[PDB]
RNA sequence: GCACCUCGAUGUCGGCUCAUCGCAUCCUGGGGCUGUAGUCGGUCCCAAGGGUUGGGCUGUUCGCCCAUUAAAGCGGUACGCGAGCUGGGUUCAGAACGUCGUGAGACAGUUCGGUCCCUAUCCGUCGCGGGCGCAGGAAAUUUGAGAGGAGCUGUCCUUAGUACGAGAGGACCGGGAUGGACGCACCGCUGGUGUACCAGUUGUUCUGCCAAGGGCAUCGCUGGGUAGCUAUGUGCGGACGGGAUAAGUGCUGAAAGCAUCUAAGCAUGAAGCCCCCCUCAAGAUGAGAUUUCCCAUUCCGCAAGGAAGUAAGAUCCCUGAAAGAUGAUCAGGUUGAUAGGUCUGAGGUGGAAGUGUGGCGACACAUGGAGCUGACAGAUACUAAUCGAUCGAGGACUUAAC
RNA sequence: CCGUAAACGGUCCUAAGGUAGCGAAAUUCCUUGUCGGGUAAGUUCCGACCCGCACGAAAGGCGCAACGAUCUGGGCACUGUCUCAACGAGAGACUCGGUGAAAUUAUAGUACCUGUGAAGAUGCAGGUUACCCGCGACAGGACGGAAAGACCCCGUGGAGC
RNA sequence: AGAGAACUCUCGUUAAGGAACUCGGCAAAAUGACCCCGUAACUUCGGGAGAAGGGGUGCUCUGUUAGGGUGCAAGCCCGAGAGAGCCGCAGUGAAUAGGCCCAGGCGACUGUUUAGCAAAAACACAGGUCUCUGCGAAGCCGUAAGGCGAAGUAUAGGGGCU
RNA sequence: AAUGCCGGUAUGAGUAGCGAAAGAGGGGUGAGAAUCCCCUCCACCGAAUGCCUAAGGUUUCCUGAGGAAGGCUCGUCCGCUCAGGGUUAGUCGGGACCUAAGCCGAGGCCGAAAGGCGUAGGCGAUGGACAACAGGUUGAUAUUCCUGUACCACCUCCUCA
RNA sequence: GUGAUCUACCCAUGUCCAGGGUGAAGUUCAGGUAACACUGAAUGGAGGCCCGAACCCACGCACGUUGAAAAGUGCGGGGAUGAGGUGUGGGUAGGGGUGAAAUGCCAAUCGAACCUGGAGAUAGCUGGUUCUCUCCGAAAUAGCUUUAGGGCUAGCCUCAA
RNA sequence: GUGACCGAUAGUGAACCAGUACCGUGAGGGAAAGGUGAAAAGCACCCCGGAAGGGGAGUGAAAGAGAUCCUGAAACCGUG
RNA sequence: UUAAGUUAGAAAGGGCGCACGGUGGAUGCCUUGGCACUAGGAGCCGAUGAAGGACGGGACGAACACCGAUAUGCUUCGGGG
């Protein structure tokens, strides 16, 4: 449970290839925008298909 | 299979009763999404219990509704509110008395929040 | 002896 | 035996778990010689494919004994395996017995008791993903270079009480059932579990009180139990067979006019081998094959090539499980049953509340197979799967016919 | 030591050679001594034989009711200790949001087999395999890490008795 | 926050067997509450002994029971032990309150000890025995003064062994 | 190149951990709320997880602002920061009362020196004596502040026997 | 020189031990002696007594072992009116104290506590010892040695005359 | 008054609120930490931001000189 | 269009070089303080209360220095403007 050798810079950067995170499913809000993530109520106008329900 | 929601079964029952009654008075509450999904079936089952209107269904509902005041300056309990307003409002509708609308994640823990309302 | 009793 | 490696540490016995390898083979398979009448045997060959046990004693390996078995085989892998496990014995600090020593103390002599740390960096292994390649982009179906899994056997009946044998005894070969161990699946039964199912019941508190219920007391306790997961439950497998073979048995035959299993040519022959049984398999860079869609835009770069939109198709996002740590897979996204709700059922529990009757009452009876019911079915868009967005090709050059 | 059936006789030696009571023992190398009980099977246990290496009479001997967080055997009840494991609940582990270390570390693009070598190789030789980068697990190796081995030896080192 | 993977820990059940496990019933399970009957070997006659082994507990009435406590009385508390019954698989219905028996070793016993590895057979213990000491005692702490012993006086102090 | 010293920065790694045990919702403030305030349910302790009172800490207590760092996350909040404020006694505890163990100790007895011991005397509570209770009051003090009734010790410019 | 604010023992003065049982000595009434003895009931409530809470302790297992903790937690366990626990104030100090005796304890320290000096103790032992080029170039042998991994002299090397 | 004495890991432990902070019951042990500019002339004013912190505009010889503030290396972290 | 060959480009990310930055206080200057001394002086202060401290004193918030209820001081004699 003890590291025998230190990790080099290149192996660390190769391990950090998949550490990035993705862009969310964000779309144009039909009321005002911009923008609104899919299948959630818009935080700006408080509308959802298409009534102001807050 | 139902969710456990990170609680003991007694804590699960107490939290579900609290959320059911609080939805029944305030008519719109904001919880997490999985709590909403676990809550909506119980809430529509209790509305279905309120549909019957007899004494046995009311005594079944009294074992689940907590004793909090529903309507101020009227001394109406929540158990009276199910059998006076909600049952008469949803007499024609057959199921689907609640809807869940998702919000963004919470600041403190990244919890996806949801709006629950009686429709 | 070789007793493994390291503390 | 030596002291080559380790004393700025290579944990040492015996057990548990997991195994793997070599036959100098314990059984099973095929044979030769027997002072092998048959069964059972003895010795020597070929053969590692598979299997080679449950206890009593002792820390014990070993060993003895009990009961089986087809047999309970020898060894290597740091006397395999303690960053996988236990410390009973060795092997600390305490205290005794016997012996030695004036003594402090000592004893491969005995006994009682005695702290076993580590969050895995890399290679290894077991699973699951994301890229790019496979000279266009896709959706399916696949061949198999290779690899892994499996490979064990008992008992009974016929042949036949036949061959053989004075008798007792008693077959080889060939068929048919039934088992043990192991393995793969799945529960329809038998059971287990089933913390959002049903009922009974104790103490206290609460819903103002009776009644009826809620909270806590291990799910308070007790008696059952749907789905799922399960074995101790059920079904199935190691079947029938081909090719070249080992030890053996040979045929025809000369070197060597004979003889001869061999030097040429042909056979037969084992649970060994390579297949037939099952599974993964074109990153098999040697990137394979068949079927069916989409088409050959625009703008720069005079050539190579590079950007934008798109078709076929796929993804982001959402409903979920026959899947699952997360990804992934699968069923689906409003010309629809994907999940929840509602209704009707299956199954479970066992006769709800209220009312009435009988009783002084605890209680019983009728309404009434009642009431309740978590994941199990079938209907039903009532609710949520909205609007949307992103990725995704214009197909290099030679050679023979077109 | 030698005879004779503990006990008596002959001899050496000393101050004199173990009395009673126990005895294969917290004491017995041989040894799992022999016999019997307990069990189907008992290197442990119990009761006797003496064959006491190397019991023994206030470093007390032999018994002993009650007592013991003591040790060693055997029974009833009881059970997941296993035959032989299967479910269920909670916490961690898994995912996401916030915060965020440590031991260790010559550099490292860090396969396998057989040999070779300071005699046990990820890096050497010959061969066999292997597209790139991650995530969840196991721990065979890196003679893994942690402590200038505690054992053994040496020092004309030390300390306690 | 949410999924309810492996594995680790704390728990709860489990068919048919049961200690076949293991160094060793370690751990776990089981009994354990109140009342009644009964209780062996042995013994220092105190014990062992809650030995072992068996039976019954819930609720209603007869029932402000019989009998006691209190008070001037009415009235409020403690209330056995029984007869009619009523329910459930289950009645100290939950939670806390012994697992027993036989035969041996050692130590009598209660107690004390290696704070942080060993709680024991070790130490201690009343009793037993030996030895020293006549008081300004012996033996101790101090160069001494001073003091403990002891404001005690051989039935008293100190030391050794058991 | 000393298992060197000091300072800085990596690896492990976005990894282990975030330290027993119930939270849920609706309003409010605010740039920002799962963590701050209010309300309603629900839950836990209850021979305590309740009340106070020593030792100890010493400002940590109250109010108004603030959020840098410290809250193992966040923070509009805090035992954090800055400004101000708060502790009232003849009767409570101690001292102008007493003494035990022990300590100091004029003169004094010893001792190279330094000092050690010890009368008279004193110190020394954990003990003995001793006089105030019931209500209210602030955001912070209560047998101390206030309104009632009291009690203890001491003294007379006074009045009585 | 500094320490008994942890702990070992002692001194003085306080305080704590919910409940439920067993039941002694003694006394009374009977059976009973001339007067004692012995037995059965009543009273009595002794015990380094029993079961069991607070309190103290550490026997078994498990977890933790870069822990919530430099010794704990959970489930059981032992003592629990006494050789008891505990508070306050004191005393014994390191060739010393204290010790129901373990080589235990004396501030996470003990076969001789800690701090400061002698002191930069000593170490025939291990590690380390910092720029370059050129010329030459060893030995691992003998003797002696409390000597065997050290030293001295010869042997072998280098420079100059 | 002088150094073929030191220059901030050096020189007194201490060039700086140093025998200080801190550690230990105590005796005792004992740090780290200098530099804007010649002159604060220490960035008036505008914009983003709750603030911190930036971008302009000014002072300045220099603002990359802006409060651990002269010069600013390497390990380390990043973007093309 | 088929069949057989031969090549380029591919980058999730990475390596090397270059450019531009951040962290940090090495280096270089630099003393406000030290280390050795030299030539002289001084080598004691205290019951007429010492050395060393505690607590205080400023309009103003804490500390250093200074001072002491006459308290960030008070007299006399000189220097200096």
């Amino acid at each position: 449970a003890v590291p025998f050798r230190r990790t080099s810079k290149m192996k660390k950067r190769l391990r950090r290839t998949h550490f990035k995170l993705n862009v969310p499913g964000m779309t144009e809000c039909p009321s005002c925008g911009e923008m609104k993530l899919s299948h959630r109520v818009c935080k700006a106008c408080g509308s959802y298909n298409g009534k102001d329900i807050n | 299979s139902y969710r456990k929601l990170g609680r003991t079964s007694a804590q699960r029952k107490a939290m579900l009763r609290d959320l059911t009654t609080d939805l029944i008075i305030n008519e719109r509450i904001e919880t997490t999404e999985t709590r909403a999904k676990e809550l909506r079936s119980v809430v529509e089952k209790m509305i279905t219990l309120g549909k019957r209107g007899d004494l046995h269904a009311r005594r079944q509902a009294a074992a689940y509704i907590r004793n909090e005041v529903a309507n101020e300056e009227n001394n109406q309990d929540a158990l009276q509110k199910l059998f006076s307003d909600i049952a008469t409002r949803y007499e024609e509708r057959q199921g689907g008395y609640t809807r869940i609308m998702k919000l963004g994640p919470r600041r403190g823990d990244g919890a996806p929040m949801a709006i629950i309302e009686l429709v | 002896a070789a007793a493994a009793a390291a503390a």
